[PDB]
């Protein structure tokens, strides 16, 4: 609604390099806000595409980006008869950036590991791996939970048991606020689905450099399970926290299982220690329930709501049955503590392919209204299928079915504009929070602000002189007296941050319902039922009032008197949109109606 | 009189026949009050306003190529009818609908293209070993079924990449299972062994040439075998005139769309050949598997019906994909693949014992409704398939075309096809939302004003300035009405001070 679609900010990164596959607000202690930008794909120092994580400072033109230097050598140590060794070449660091106070963490989930002990070799295997960073101090550590030691030979003769070998640590990651990473590994244990969790102030005091194989004292991982249907789930493709059961010095995850029970889905919220709490199985099979996840308090309650991405889902349009639009499901949370049920909303997408749902961000309260709100992208939708982010806006019974606005992809085809979205956080400190879109097919980020909101307050206060048997008040040319009424008009203007020049633009009406030669009712200033008024609430709270005169025709004038008298007030912004873009948001009752009617 | 023909206003021929398809517009110069030119046909006809001029348009339905359906497919397969009518005009006037009718029959031996997709993972070592003499055993058992029979062969395992293709130590990406002490092939996505052809001894001799692969994780890179055996015509051998069945058999999962991100691709499947001349999926590790949406999309263009030829453990995962899946059906697939003939045999038959129809490109303001009508006279409403069919069998489905408003492009075609055959009904619409009065176009003439409104039907439209009967109010119509008829001629004042200025009327 409010995200400001003309004045764009594009940060640009390497061409080729996925600059904007994962992006996350950043503050330094000075409270300056910067966009950590992931670019998976960046060349390294050996032209091969370890990754790469851009520290983009906030400017309103954009540019370039300084890259967070981190170490992308290859690394190899003799620890007893075995060699550990690690590979980074392709391992896409910067898939996932997440930060938290001022450390930033950038994973990089395809890092392979092998542990070489003589003949016998514990196999190379996308273990994957994130790197901590505090940028204002250069402290720099690593924290990969699913490296092992233990020889190929020893799992065959486990069934492979407690298989973290293939985990991809780092696909999804999330920073409670006490400061626990967790961590998402889908490839953990056999590819069933792991979760890891750490708290960020160990992983820096346990990290020792040149040591690749170390145990943090405090982490702690999921389960592995005999369950059918957790086989081949993803478990962890995205993972998100939240508040859901109750007292709030526990803190609960969501995490989402893409393929849960044979590509059906699922989403499993979780305490601290993995104990399940409620599932959420998906609708339909290999709609990928479960690839984006968000929580956030959508409806007001003070109880965090869920929202579940399923960007593959077909819907039944009755003329194809199954067109692939994606869909969104929103979970309200209720009362009782396990007691979520059916979905409270179902946001369907409507552009075929456009993988509506593949990204999920809450915005906070965008329009200030007193309710959540969040964002929704389909990074292949809209007409010329070249990305959208869609906007929907809280309310007392949760979202709203239609978008309140809707951001079409300013890159050409392919960008897949979208698949990356941050939001509620107010990076230009104008009062209301922003949003930073990802295009890494193109390379490029673009940033939307959030213009302040104007609540528009419309009073017409009418004399009640309608009846024409008065015939006491006058008129400056010639007495003619004749029951003429006085037109108090008061606009008000209420919003965060309102600019001191906004001038609204008030048009009266008189007599709307006839035309204008069958005007009824003329001023008396220029004889036309009604007029524009250029009020300048801009900088003034009081909700500006101006009277202004009007006078109605003689008894035999109107043989139609027993029509009613139509009186309109309608205000809207200023006709200044060609020479600047809208600096507000105009939101209310623009057009107010004072019917009235003649009696006398 | 009655009918909102009359209530609903009167403007000109475009408005009053775009309210409902009874209504009827008089252009020619009649009595100017009466009808208010806009009613019935017959109530128009009651006062006399058809001097050959009576303006009614009547949505038809004429066909233009009606081949008569083909009893047998053996011979001159590019002369096998199996829809009637091929080719059809519609005329639709505005918020109406016309109903027309569609005969499938599908013919006894019409030729058969059977493509063989086969899982070459480890687990399906024996399955290969099964297959040696399939070819031979296949032409027999379809001899009886078709005179025209070609087939071809296929292999898929994963993509070859991590965590999907082990890649340590480096005589592990040369022999993937070295560690059981045996040989296989290098990984490999999906590779096009054979041609189709009906030479039936090629598949037989391509078939023991093949080796199996090992890969990792239990899902397997089956969907982008079919996304390729789908769109690669010319390098798979489809033919136009004959059925496609792609016998698709694995034992294990498959992997769909946003499952490559494992591996690093986030690229979506475009659905386009990336088969070189190596006939290898080249753009295998490039490219994210396809989605169900995707995959169905080409299955329905390219007209193939595919065949799930699984195992019992996962035999209920891809029923459940033949639901979201048109034209397709599941086979249970032994442990060895020893009964893949005899399924088939029998998918063939259960695929052609459904008829399907399929609509494309429908113009998004028209409505289809269709009553099926299957083996002997049962009308089922509401339904665009009849199922439980025989080979030879001639079904028929009576269909509604309904059009919301009027569309501004006036000319839009449509087809009508029956799922998995390329004979198709072409459904030409013509949409009739003007009058031939309109062709004359008559601009602002003597009779509005001397030039203030055009003549155009009869009722002289025209600006807002110049309204009323004679387009000459030059002011609003209502108080100033058009020529102050209010007031006959002079010495009387509005209507004798009866009726005033109003309306634009005395
Ligand atoms: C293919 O899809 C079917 C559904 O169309 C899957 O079967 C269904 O599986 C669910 C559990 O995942 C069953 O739910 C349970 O049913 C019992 C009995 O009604 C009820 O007491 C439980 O509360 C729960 O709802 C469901 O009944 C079952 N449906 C049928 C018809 O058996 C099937 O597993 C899928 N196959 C796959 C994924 O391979
Ligand atoms: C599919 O079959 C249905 C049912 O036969 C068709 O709709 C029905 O068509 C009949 C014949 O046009 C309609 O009959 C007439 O109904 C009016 C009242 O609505 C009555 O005054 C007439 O005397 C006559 O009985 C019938 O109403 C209608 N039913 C409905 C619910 O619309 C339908 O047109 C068929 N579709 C196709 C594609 O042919
Ligand atoms: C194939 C490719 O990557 N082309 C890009 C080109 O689009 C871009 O304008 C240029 C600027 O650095 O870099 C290169
Ligand atoms: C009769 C009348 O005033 N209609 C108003 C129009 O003037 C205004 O432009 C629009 C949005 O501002 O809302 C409506
Ligand atoms: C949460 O921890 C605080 C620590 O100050 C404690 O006072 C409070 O009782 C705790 N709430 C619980 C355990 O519900
Ligand atoms: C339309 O339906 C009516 C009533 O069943 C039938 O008489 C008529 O022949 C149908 N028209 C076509 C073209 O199917
Ligand atoms: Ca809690
Ligand atoms: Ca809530
Ligand atoms: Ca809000
Ligand atoms: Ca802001
Ligand atoms: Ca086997
Ligand atoms: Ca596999
Ligand atoms: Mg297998």
């Amino acid at each position: 609604l409010n995200l400001d679609p003309v004045q764009l900010t594009f940060y640009a990164g390497p061409n080729g390099s996925q600059f904007g596959f994962s992006l996350d607000f950043h503050k330094d202690s000075h409270g300056r806000v910067a966009i950590v930008v992931g670019a998976p794909r960046t060349l390294g120092p050996s032209q091969e595409e370890t990754g790469g994580v851009f520290l983009c400072p906030w400017r309103a033109e954009g540019g370039q980006c300084p890259s967070l230097l981190f170490d992308l050598r290859d690394e190899t140590r003799n620890v007893g008869s075995q060699t550990l060794q690690t590979f980074k070449a392709r391992q896409g660091l910067g898939a996932s950036v997440v930060s938290w106070s001022d450390v930033i963490v950038a994973c990089a989930p395809w890092q392979h590991w092998n542990v070489l002990e003589k003949t016998e070799e514990a196999e190379k295997t996308p273990v994957g791996s994130c790197f901590l960073a505090q940028p204002e101090s250069g402290r720099r550590a690593e924290y990969s939970p699913c490296r092992g030691n233990t020889l190929s030979r020893i799992y065959v003769e486990n069934d492979f048991s407690w298989d973290k070998r293939y985990c991809e640590a780092g696909f999804s990651s999330v920073v409670t606020q006490a400061g626990e990473l967790v961590l998402g590994a889908p490839g953990g244990y056999y590819f069933l689905g792991l979760l890891a969790q750490a708290p960020v102030a160990d992983i820096f005091s346990s990290y020792r450099p040149g040591i690749l194989l170390w145990h943090v004292s405090s982490q702690s991982l999921s389960f592995d399970s005999s369950n059918p249907e957790y086989f081949d789930g993803y478990w962890g493709y995205s993972v998100a926290v939240g508040e859901f059961d109750g007292d709030l010095n526990t803190t609960e995850y969501v995490v989402g299982a893409p393929t849960w029970s044979w590509t059906l889905g699922a989403v499993e919220i979780l305490d601290s220690y993995y104990q399940r709490l409620h599932r959420l199985r998906g609708e339909q099979m290999a709609s990928y329930f479960g690839h984006s996840v968000a929580v956030t308090d959508v409806n007001g309650d003070g109880r965090h709501d869920l929202l579940v991405g399923a960007p593959l889902y077909m819907e039944s349009r009755a003329d194809r049955k199954l067109a692939e639009v994606g869909r969104v499901y929103l979970f309200l949370q209720p009362r009782g503590p396990h007691a979520l049920g059916a979905p409270s909303l179902l946001l369907t997408g409507t552009q075929l392919y456009g993988r509506f749902g593949s990204a999920i961000a809450p915005l906070g309260d965008l329009d200030r209204d007193g309710y959540n709100d969040i964002a929704v992208a389909a990074p292949y939708g809209g007409p010329s299928g070249r990305g959208q982010v869609l906007v929907f806006l809280g309310q007392s019974e949760g979202l709203r079915s239609r978008p309140s606005q809707v951001l079409d992809s300013p890159f050409p085809t392919g960008s897949a504009f979208g698949f990356s979205l941050r939001g509620a956080v107010d990076i230009d400190d104008n009062g209301y929070p922003d949003l930073i879109v990802g295009a890494y097919g193109a390379n490029q980020v673009a940033v939307y602000r959030a213009q302040p909101v104007v609540k528009a307050s419309v009073q017409l206060l009418v004399q009640d002189s309608l009846n024409p048997a008065v015939k006491s008040c006058v008129l400056p040319q010639t007495k003619t007296p004749v029951s003429c009424f006085n037109i108090q008009m008061c606009v008000g203007a209420t919003g965060h941050n309102i600019p001191q020049k906004l001038s609204l633009n008030a048009e009266l009406q008189l007599d709307r319902q006839k035309p204008r030669q069958g005007r009824r009712v003329l001023l008396l200033g220029s004889q036309q039922a009604g007029t524009t008024l250029n009020l300048d609430l801009g900088g003034k709270h009081s909700p500006i009032c101006h009277t202004t005169m009007a006078f109605l025709r003689d008894e035999a004038d109107f043989r139609d008197k027993l029509s009613p008298i139509v009186l309109s007030l309608n205000v809207s912004l200023p006709p200044t949109e060609a020479g600047m873009a809208p600096a507000v948001v105009l939101h209310g009752d623009t057009h107010v109606q004072e019917q009235t009617r003649i009696v006398l | 009189g009655p009918n909102i023909c009359t209530t609903r206003g009167v403007s000109s021929c475009q408005q009053c026949l775009a309210v409902s398809p009874m209504c009827a517009w008089c252009s020619d110069e009649a009595l100017p009050l009466g009808s208010p030119r806009c009613d019935l046909k017959e109530n128009l006809l009651k006062d006399n306003c058809a001097p050959e001029s009576i303006e009614f348009p009547v949505s038809e339905a004429r066909v233009l190529e009606d081949r008569p359906l083909s009893d047998k497919g053996s011979g001159d397969s590019s002369q096998v009818t199996q829809v009637s009518p091929q080719r059809i005009a519609l005329r639709l006037r505005p918020d109406d609908s016309k109903n027309f009718s569609i005969q499938v029959r599908q013919v006894e031996d019409y030729p058969v293209d059977i493509y063989y997709l086969m899982d070459l993972s480890y687990s399906m070592k024996d399955d290969l070993w099964s297959i040696q003499n399939l070819g031979t055993k296949l032409a027999t058992q379809m001899r009886k079924l078709t005179s025209n029979l070609r087939i071809g062969f296929g292999a898929f395992v994963d993509k070859p990449v991590s965590p999907y293709m082990y890649i340590s130590p480096p005589e592990a990406l040369e022999n993937p299972c070295y560690d059981m002490k045996t040989t296989c092939l290098p990984m490999f996505g999906y590779k096009h062994v054979l041609t189709l052809t009906d030479q039936v001894t090629r598949f037989n001799e391509e078939v023991k040439k093949q080796s199996v692969s090992r890969n990792r994780d239990a899902p397997e890179g089956g969907f982008d075998a079919i996304m390729q055996a789908t769109v690669c015509d010319e390098k798979i051998g489809w033919r136009n005139d004959a059925s496609h069945l792609l016998v698709f058999t694995t034992d294990a999962k498959t992997h769909i769309a946003l499952d490559g991100r494992l591996a690093g691709i986030v690229q979506p499947n475009d659905g386009q050949c990336h088969v070189g001349s190596d006939n290898h999926y080249s753009a295998s590790t490039t490219m994210d598997y396809p989605s169900l949406g995707l995959m169905t999309e080409k299955l329905s263009q390219k007209n193939i019906n595919l065949i799930f030829a699984v195992t019992e453990n996962v035999v209920n995962l891809y029923q459940n994909y033949s639901e979201l899946i048109p034209g397709t059906t599941v086979g249970v697939l032994s442990m060895d693949s020893s009964n893949v003939l005899q399924l088939i045999v029998d998918a063939y038959g259960k695929i052609r014992s459904k008829v399907e129809l399929e609509v494309r490109d429908l113009p998004e303001e028209l409505s289809l409704s269709f009553n099926a009508t299957c083996l002997n006279n049962e009308v089922i409403p509401g339904l665009k398939s009849c199922m439980g069919l025989k080979i030879g069998d001639t079904v028929s489905f009576s269909i509604e075309a309904k059009v919301r408003g009027c569309p501004q492009e006036k000319e839009k075609s449509f087809t009508i096809k029956p799922v998995g055959f390329k004979d198709s009904l072409i459904v030409q619409v013509t949409f009739d939302c003007d009058c031939a009065c309109q062709a004359q176009a008559e601009p602002n003439s003597h009779r509005c004003n001397n030039g203030n409104g055009t003549f155009e039907c009869g009722v002289c439209r025209c600006g807002p300035g110049w309204l009323g009967s004679q387009c000459e109010c030059s002011e609003e119509d209502y108080r100033p009405s058009q020529q102050d008829e209010c007031s006959p001629r002079e010495g009387q004042p509005v209507c004798s001070q009866r009726g005033e200025c109003l309306c634009g009327q005395c």
